[PDB]
RNA sequence: AAACUGCGAAUGGCUCAUUAAAUCAGUUAUGGUUCCUUUGGUCGCUCGUACUUGGAUAACUGUGGUAAUUCUAGAGCUAAUACAUGCCGACGGGCGCUGACCCCCUUCGCGGGGGGGAUGCGUGCAUUUAUCAGUGGUGACUCUAGAUAACCUCGGGCCGAUCGCACGCCGGCGGCGACGACCCAUUCGAACGUCUGCCCUAUCAACUUUCGAUGGUAGUCGCCGUGCCUACCAUGGUGACCACGGGUGACGGGGAAUCAGGGUUCGAUUCCGGAGAGGGAGCCUGAGAAACGGCUACCACAUCCAAGGAAGGCAGCAGGCGCGCAAAUU
């Protein structure tokens, strides 16, 4: 249960983070 | 007095248990559990005194122990079990399923639903820390802990919940333009759509909610429950829809009502 | 040394003081890093408290105290125990028979900063509530504003 | 029997009180244990909420720390010196927290050798042993030599420190409360604090 | 060996008690001569020392070894052990039994 | 049946003696504490006989003592989710320091740079001390999470030698429960503090501070914040806006009677909070008691006795005596 809980939310921590980063990206020049 | 207290006088009781004066002395003291002990309804005031299933409190253990009850899932026997807000009672036996919801006079109604709406529940959001190795862990209002939740989450939101795995399907944050349930103070069972949040540091914010048909009023943020996102709620309403009728429209309501009949 | 007036020296528990770099910062200065804490309610943290050497633990902007639950205001009547003043509150009590009021008063002690300096006995002092910091003691004192007479 | 209790002072104005209540049991206190030097001796105490507190009577090691290397060790307690609250703690020899006493050195002169490869509290009378002489002048390769080399620019410490490496002691400051959790854990005077605390023991005598 | 008795007025002896007269004593659970009601109960009882001498009702004693003769009410009639061991380890040392 | 083990007996019931910013009521805070149980999380995260470990002791049998008690002694057995001990496995490793030896690039070389590495020492969560950097959140942390050097109490810290029901799949694997577990959160609270509020009295005007009174520094003790207590310092703190003292046929509220409007008087009494169990005091057990249908003393009463001793607590339900103008069925 512990491995695949801590495998799920992995790849949901780095889109969470991808989406995160375009936001500030995209921003700075604008 | 040397330690906790065990038992409950019928006229200390919540007054939405709707318990008559000359009954007995006691009323049932809930048990310890994920509701308050004001703010819940123990399953024997809900078999015999709603439902009446039962005549008698030993009917109501009777049925109990015939595990024939489940609250969310889960069989239990006890007769004074703190069932609350948008818990899901099922009944096998007679294929019945309902939901703990308040009606606008402030107490909970029998709100009958659909096995298939009996499989998940809403759950506010009261804490969110973050525990050894770095893991997530919510609190709900259901005494609910859930760790690695989405990280957009946070607390004062709404949670759905499957019931049969416990886990987190979907999602409402709070904002302004979202339905939401009173689930306290003066305002408790109104449904309405936020309009503002005024911010008090150090002490309690304060929400307005305007009403379907144009009555505004304002709530502590502690006693809003978002429902659905926008005008849509994520779970079936009562018969009144959230609406509070003044005394006279209820008079000319009831009034119709007697001539209609003949 | 005037901060190291009492038998046990005083310093930030916050603050490491031994942190050995090199010759040359023996040489160039020595001047403790200060730690500092933002009280916030809307307030500001003087910067005497900043910039300056004092070493009191009761104090709320260099010290280990919390500010939480009633904000209140005061005239400053008295000034003679060590690090602690005493203030007075004036207010209007209602007798309903008579449906007229009376005048009545509380004194409170505070405790009072060094980063409030300069502060005498007329003058309006905002006061935040604490733990209890001694037998009497509940406030300490968060803004000063100085009294009519203000040069 | 021994109670901290408000009610039996005075009030603010100076008005005595009259108690409504007698003592109850949150109300109470228990005799001090003056932790004094020898031999481990420590007694459980179970306190409220069933929970338990370690009554040391006897410490004669503790976990010390040389916080500007960053080097804590077990070290054994020697002596008790100037208190900061009572002058009477130090004739009776009794440990509590914040107390100035003496530690030994030799666990803090093997790391300071054996990481700076240099000698530190050897006295001037040539004092070599062929143990202490492989872990000082062992030929290591050209990479490990280099590494250590590079190291002993900032391999320097203070005249204070090396004095009293030479009389094997230093001073160490308790920080903890060893009659609440058992043991005697603190960190060595350096600086300053060393500075002042050198000036109130030669004013004691 | 001397294993007991009482004085003449039915109190029993105690092996800690360095005395040939009566002293009272406050017992708790794990005391000779007591048996608590509650738990945590202690109770002041007077119990006699463990020194004998003229004052005993009845003296208890055990014999250590077999003589020479024998007691026409001793030793003559063996009583078998009314139970057994339950543990199978003990029923195994008892039989000098194996792992098989 | 009995007995060992676990849980409860700290709730309920009674009464109103004490108590005058005390209790209590509305309002706030714990970022200053604890919490049996319920509910949810966690429970191969630790790199170091197990196909079952050890000794007893009840009930029972037998021998007894005392005038006397829910008094107990000796002897012969026998169990555990009582009391103790103690592994295997996931276990192959991973990650930090130490690091003899080996390889590559460059310079003519010394040299410089980048790698591989045998051999050893540590490691998880709770405990204690010190240092470092800046996942998530607050109005604000000296918060949570992280890193490093160590520590870790024998009066000792967690890491299951426990029990039931259905029986099976390919000698192995197993499905439902029950009982226990350090910790986190939740529920029931409790405990300390914040602001305002109480009857009569000056034929009570100054009070507190030697013996802590107000504050500072460091510590002891305490579940914790605090003169709670100690040592060293300073001389403070309250008062005609009534302090300090005294009285009260004074438990406090929700409330009751009267009533044009204002007002006056009552509230021992079934709901909420407090206090007590003849008067003081002190404790054991336990999550919780300074418990009294628990124990230990002293003071006042009082019970049985073979005179050696033993046993007491109706302001619980009935009932009796006494007191009274004044109050019901063993």
């Amino acid at each position: 249960k512990n491995k695949e809980e801590a495998a799920e939310y992995a790849k949901l921590l780095a889109k969470r983070m991808k989406e995160a980063k375009e936001k500030r990206q995209e921003q700075i020049a604008k | 007095a040397r330690g906790p207290k065990k038992h409950l006088k019928r006229v200390a009781a919540p007054k939405h248990w709707m318990l008559d004066k000359l009954t007995g002395v006691f009323a049932p003291r809930p048990s310890t559990g994920p509701h308050k002990l004001r703010e819940c309804l123990p399953l024997i005031i809900f078999l015999r005194n709603r439902l009446k299933y039962a005549l008698t409190g030993d009917e109501v253990k009777k049925i109990c122990m015939q595990r024939f009850i489940k609250i969310d899932g889960k069989v239990r026997t006890d007769i004074t079990y703190p069932a609350g807000f948008m818990d899901v009672i099922s009944i096998d036996k007679t294929g019945e399923n309902f939901r703990l919801i308040y009606d606008t006079k402030g107490r909970f109604a029998v709100h009958r639903i659909t096995p298939e709406e009996a499989k998940y529940k809403l759950c506010k959001v009261r804490k969110i820390f973050v525990g050894t190795k770095g893991i997530p862990h919510l609190v709900t209002h259901d005494a609910r802990t859930i760790r690695y939740p989405d990280p957009l989450i946070k607390v004062n939101d709404t949670i759905q919940i499957d019931l049969e795995t416990g886990k987190i399907t979907d999602f409402i944050k709070f904002d302004t333009g979202n339905l939401c349930m009173v689930t306290g103070g003066a305002n408790l069972g109104r449904i309405g759509v936020i309009t503002n949040r005024e911010r008090h540091p150090g002490s309690f914010d304060v929400v307005h909610v305007k009403d379907a048909n144009g009555n505004s009023f304002a709530t502590r943020l502690s006693n809003i429950f978002v429902i659905g996102k926008g005008n849509k709620p994520w779970i079936s309403l009562p018969r009144g829809k959230g609406i509070r009728l003044t005394i006279a429209e209820e008079r000319d309501k009831r009034l119709a009502a007697k001539q209609s009949s003949g | 040394a005037d901060i190291q007036t009492e038998r046990a020296y005083q310093k930030q528990p916050t603050i490491f003081q031994n942190k050995k770099r090199v010759l040359l910062g023996e040489t160039g200065k020595e001047k403790l890093p200060r730690y500092y804490k933002n009280i916030g309610l809307g307030f500001k943290t003087p910067k005497e408290a900043i910039e300056g050497t004092y070493i009191d633990k009761k104090c709320p902007f260099t010290g280990n105290v919390s500010i939480r639950g009633r904000i209140l205001s005061g005239v400053v009547t008295k000034m003679k125990m060590q690090r602690t003043i005493v203030i007075r509150r004036d207010y209007l009590h209602y007798i309903r028979k008579y449906n007229r009021f009376e005048k009545r008063h509380k004194n409170m002690s505070v405790h009072l900063s060094p980063c409030f300096r300069d502060v005498q006995i007329g003058d309006i002092v905002t006061v935040g509530e604490c733990r209890p910091l001694s037998k009497t003691v509940r406030f300490n004192v968060l803004k000063v504003t100085k009294a009519a007479g203000t040069k | 029997g021994i109670s901290r209790d408000n009610w039996h002072k005075r009030r603010k104005t100076g008005g005595k009180r009259k108690p409504y209540h007698k003592k109850r049991k949150y109300e109470l206190g228990r005799p001090a244990a003056n932790t004094k030097i020898g031999p481990r001796r420590i007694h459980t105490v179970r306190v409220r909420g069933g929970n338990k507190k370690y009554r040391a009577l006897r410490l004669d090691v503790g976990n010390f720390s040389w916080g500007s290397e960053c080097c804590t060790r077990k070290t054994r307690i020697i002596d008790v010196v100037y208190n900061a609250s009572n002058n009477e703690l130090v004739r009776t020899k009794t440990l509590v927290k914040n107390c100035i006493v003496l530690i030994d050195s030799t666990p803090y002169r093997q790391w300071y050798e054996s990481h700076y490869a240099l000698p530190l509290g050897r006295k001037k009378g040539a004092k070599l042993t062929p143990e202490e002489e492989e872990i000082l002048n062992k030929k290591r390769s050209k990479k490990i030599q280099k590494k250590y080399d590079e190291r002993k620019k900032n391999a320097k410490i203070s005249s204070l420190l090396e004095e009293q490496f030479q009389q094997g002691k230093l001073l160490a400051c308790i920080a903890s409360r060893p009659g609440q959790c058992g043991r005697a854990d603190g960190y060595v005077l350096e600086g300053k604090e060393l500075e002042f605390y050198l000036r109130k023991i030669k004013a004691r005598k | 060996r001397i294993s007991g008795g009482n004085d003449k007025q039915g109190f029993p002896m105690k092996q800690g008690v360095l005395t040939h007269g009566r002293v009272r004593l406050l017992l708790s659970k794990g005391h000779s001569c007591y048996r608590p009601r509650r738990t945590g109960e202690r109770k002041r009882k007077s119990v006699r020392g463990c020194i004998v001498d003229a004052n005993l009702s009845v003296l208890n004693l055990v014999i250590v070894k077999k003589g020479e003769k024998d007691i026409p009410g001793l030793t003559d009639t063996t009583v078998p052990r009314r139970l057994g061991p339950k543990r199978a380890s003990r029923i195994r040392k008892l039989f000098n039994l194996s792992k098989e």
